[PDB]
């Protein structure tokens, strides 16, 4: 949103590009877009439509910028039956001419009994200066509704860093200078390794258990018994029914 | 455990990188 | 169900790792070595299970 | 803080752990007076040690107590520690536990007698051994590779696999930086420069530290050092004679990949290299030869790491991946790597105790040390 | 490729690897930094010279075009992503770069 | 330059060996393990168990 800093805008767009996990970034129009250059994203919706036009041209001309590089899908969603469809056929291009045609006080200005029948009855390019009061109408309006309602980060890691033990700081320049060795993990494709080995140990398996049967049978060979109590002999006598 | 602490010091560099990386971006935007 | 006798764990490399669990169950009739699952070694010591310790384990 | 001592065959490098470099460094050499009977009676010490007895190189006669990474004179190595602590460290070895680095095969026996003699004569409260290559790998953030440790008396490569040295594929070669400066006095005798005393043997040990480098192409290097004299360097000795140096400068540490220079017929470091990789599983040589690096101070020849790159990747298959990993402080890669593990929370658990040392006697280093 | 961009002792600095050859092959720099050095880039023989967006650099004047013209090259390129106006003083400064 | 653009561009590779680490924090852990393995003498397969101990301890 506009409340998050230049630092965090750029941060959360850094984190969207790097996590291919994230599946959706929600942006605001009034965001200052304009100091996020490569988004690695392929589909843009528009859930509603701005009504300042200088607002409108600055996020055509974002969604145009990210398109350099990739084909873009674009969709506009639009309430059907509702003022929306209107404001999406003309914008507020018409109604900004008519005002600026009676003057550049839009707080007086009167609109045509035709313009208002064809926004509300339901079933060449604008200069800012000429929207300028237009703009701050729609400020105003946005006012009342919330009335309504109503050290350097380089210092932050110079003091770290002198927190840091003599050992880590000779880590810490071993690792800058070796900046080609980033890649220092042994990362490498196991899965080939796991699908050989888990055979191979299948196999080591079935062979000793075999082993082991084998001695379970001759162990079984050699005689069970050689002996019985002394009750069994004397002490009992051996009856049948 | 070494690897550990290998670690734990590559993301502090990855960190003085970016602080780095961010200042400088700054001094050029301010430049002009 | 017997007298358990053996509760050796069966060291593997994996492809200290044991791939078996070998119970030694003793009864009047004679004695019997089984090759449980790895995981039954939770509920032995769940169960407090020693040697000399009288046991049943039910097949499912 | 747990004192590292490196145990070298020609220096000693003892420190705190947690530092980033040695605290002291010095030769490590006993001095006795030639001539006991008229020195003795002015209350001259009975040995030096250290830099003590280089200073006095011209009326001591050194002995090496370490011969090729083994330690040969016990009573001499005792007096070596004696040394470091009390003179160099200024510190009481019974307050502090100590770090000792031992060279690859250490003999058993020698164990037992370190493990003694730090519990019986310097009543130390705890002690570890680890293994002078493992130590290397540690200090560059590895742990599975292989590394060439090349000192002053000896070369070995150690294959190491998440921190466990594989001794069967250990291979030992006896040469090093010593045989170097020989082979360099022997060909600047032959160019007409007479080295013929320690001190001039000192002083051809400073000029091949200072002026030799390794060529990448031998044969080319030949060629134009017979072509062209762009390649002598002059060196002012001490008297102010300028001595020109010429195709020694890159002759020199040839020999360490040629021993036939020296009339060896054992393979050079890089055919030794290659020879361990290939005694190891083949599952770990993509591992080894991805992470092969270079320690000791006989491998500071500027271009090593290029030249052995090269040879590795013609000895190699060209499928597998080669990286030489030359730190800039390889030298130290022993004590840093000592300094780092007795500085890790968990490894305070690994030191060996006085009282355990007591219920199991010298053979308890064996079961605790890898 | 040499960024030329920096306080005054870096670009001294910078300047003091000039005289290196084959120190760089392609320099970048602002107009401000441009028009700061002049002094330090009529010292060059450059070999070609590429002017990107000068249009929406603001404040132009014909004394920095006669500055851009003084410089010494052998190949200049401009770079443009409006039309010109057509204008007699934009005709006369294209015709002269 | 690679390696210098890669200050900006090494987005893949670094967040990669970051997240899907193979190891965890030090300590004892148990490991329960559970894999398709083939039968022996899709194809015939059946579910082996591996139970891991860090240390001799535990």
């Amino acid at each position: 949103d506009e409340n998050a800093s230049s630092e965090q805008r750029q941060e959360l767009m850094r984190s969207f590009n790097r996590d291919r996990r994230i599946f959706c970034a929600i942006l605001s129009t009034h965001s200052r877009t304009t100091g996020i250059n490569l988004v690695e994203a392929d589909t843009v919706v528009f859930y509603d439509n701005d009504l300042n036009p200088v607002m409108d041209a600055k996020a055509q001309e974002w969604c145009d910028r990210i398109g350099r590089c990739k084909d873009i899908h674009i969709y506009r969603l639009v309430s059907g039956n509702s003022i929306e469809e209107k404001l999406l056929k003309n914008g507020t291009k018409d109604l900004i001419r008519e005002v600026a045609a009676q003057g550049n006080d839009y707080s007086m200005a009167f609109l045509t009994q035709r313009t208002i029948q064809e926004l509300f009855e339901v079933y060449e390019t604008i200069a800012p200066k000429i929207a300028r009061p237009f703009i701050e109408a729609l400020k105003s309006i946005e006012y009342l509704e919330e009335d309504a309602q109503k050290p350097s980060q380089l210092e932050e890691l110079a003091d770290f860093m002198e927190q840091l033990t003599p050992i880590e700081k000779y880590a810490l320049n071993y690792l800058e200078l070796f900046h080609t060795s980033i890649e220092q993990e042994k990362e490498r494709n196991s899965e080939d390794a796991v699908m050989t080995a888990v055979r191979a140990w299948e196999f080591w398996n079935l062979k000793t258990l075999q082993e082991r049967e084998a001695r379970l049978r001759l162990e079984q060979e050699e005689a069970e018994l050689l002996t019985y109590t002394r009750e069994d002999a004397y002490s009992m006598e051996y009856v049948y029914e | 455990e070494i690897e550990c602490f290998w670690s734990n010091i590559e993301q502090v560099v990855e960190i003085k990188l970016r602080v780095e990386l961010e200042e400088k971006r700054k001094k050029a935007l301010n430049l002009q | 169900e017997g007298e358990v006798t053996e509760l050796t764990p069966c060291e593997t490399e994996n492809p200290k790792t044991i791939s078996h669990v070998i119970i030694g169950l003793k009864t009047a009739k004679g004695t019997k070595q089984l090759k449980l699952d790895p995981s039954i070694f939770e509920s032995l010591q769940k169960e407090r299970v020693e040697a000399g310790d009288v046991i049943y384990i039910e097949a499912n | 803080a747990a004192l590292v001592v490196d145990n070298g065959s020609g220096m000693c490098k003892a420190g705190f752990a947690g530092d980033d470099a040695p605290r002291a460094v010095f030769p490590s050499i006993v001095g006795r007076p030639r001539h006991q009977g008229v020195m003795v009676g002015m209350g001259q010490k009975d040995s030096y040690v250290g830099d003590e007895a280089q200073s006095k190189r011209g009326i001591l006669t050194l002995k090496y107590p370490i011969e090729h990474g083994i330690v040969t004179n016990w009573d001499d190595m005792e007096k070596i520690w004696h040394h470091t602590f009390y003179n160099e460290l200024r510190v009481a070895p019974e307050e502090h536990p100590v770090l000792l680095t031992e060279a690859p095969l250490n003999p058993k026996a020698n164990r037992e007698k370190m493990t003694q003699i730090m519990f019986e004569t310097f009543n130390t409260p705890a002690m570890y051994v680890a293994i002078q290559a493992v130590l290397s790998l540690y200090a560059s953030g590895r742990t599975t590779g292989i590394v060439m440790d090349s000192g002053d008396g000896v070369t070995h490569t150690v294959p190491i696999y998440e921190g466990y040295a594989l001794p069967h594929a250990i291979l030992r070669l006896d040469l090093a930086g010593r045989d170097l400066t020989d082979y360099l006095m022997k060909i600047l005798t032959e160019r007409g420069y007479s080295f013929t005393t320690t001190a001039e043997r000192e002083i051809v040990r400073d000029i091949k530290e200072k002026l030799c480098y390794v060529a990448l192409d031998f044969e080319q290097e030949m060629a134009t050092a017979a072509s062209s004299s762009s390649l002598e360097k002059s060196y002012e000795l001490p008297d102010g004679q300028v001595i020109t140096i010429g195709n020694e400068r890159f002759r020199c540490p040839e020999a360490l990949f040629q021993p036939s220079f020296l009339g060896m017929e054992s393979c050079g470091i890089h055919e030794t290299t290659f020879n361990s990789i290939m005694k190891c599983d083949v599952d770990i040589r993509k591992d080894l030869y991805a992470n092969t690096v270079l320690s000791g101070g006989t491998t500071m020849y500027p271009g090593i790491a290029d030249r052995m790159q090269k040879e590795i990747t013609a000895l190699a298959p060209s499928t597998m991946k080669i990286k030489i990993i030359a730190p800039p402080e390889r030298k130290y890669s022993v004590w840093i790597g000592g300094s780092i593990l007795a500085s890790l929370s968990t490894f305070q658990q690994m030191w060996i105790s006085k009282q355990e040392y007591d219920e199991s006697g010298p053979s308890i280093v064996h079961r605790k040390c890898f | 490729i040499l960024s030329y961009i920096g306080s005054h002792r870096e670009l001294k600095a910078k300047r003091q690897e000039w005289a290196e050859p084959n120190s760089f092959h392609v320099c970048i720099t602002s107009y401000t930094q441009f028009f700061r050095g002049l002094t330090a880039f009529t010292r060059v023989r450059w070999k070609c010279l590429v002017i990107d967006e000068m249009q929406r650099v603001k404040g132009m004047t014909e004394r920095h075009w006669e500055a851009v013209f003084t410089l010494q090259s052998q190949q200049r390129l401009l770079l443009i992503d409006s039309p010109l106006h057509n204008t007699f003083l934009e005709l006369w400064t294209m015709v002269h770069f | 330059n690679l390696r210098s653009l890669e200050t900006y561009e090494r987005l893949e590779a670094d967040k990669k060996k970051q997240v899907h680490k193979k190891r965890k924090c030090p300590g004892p852990i148990i490991t329960y393990h559970s894999v398709t393995v083939p039968l022996v003498g899709p194809p015939a397969r059946c579910s082996r168990t591996f139970i891991t101990f860090s240390d001799d301890a535990t």
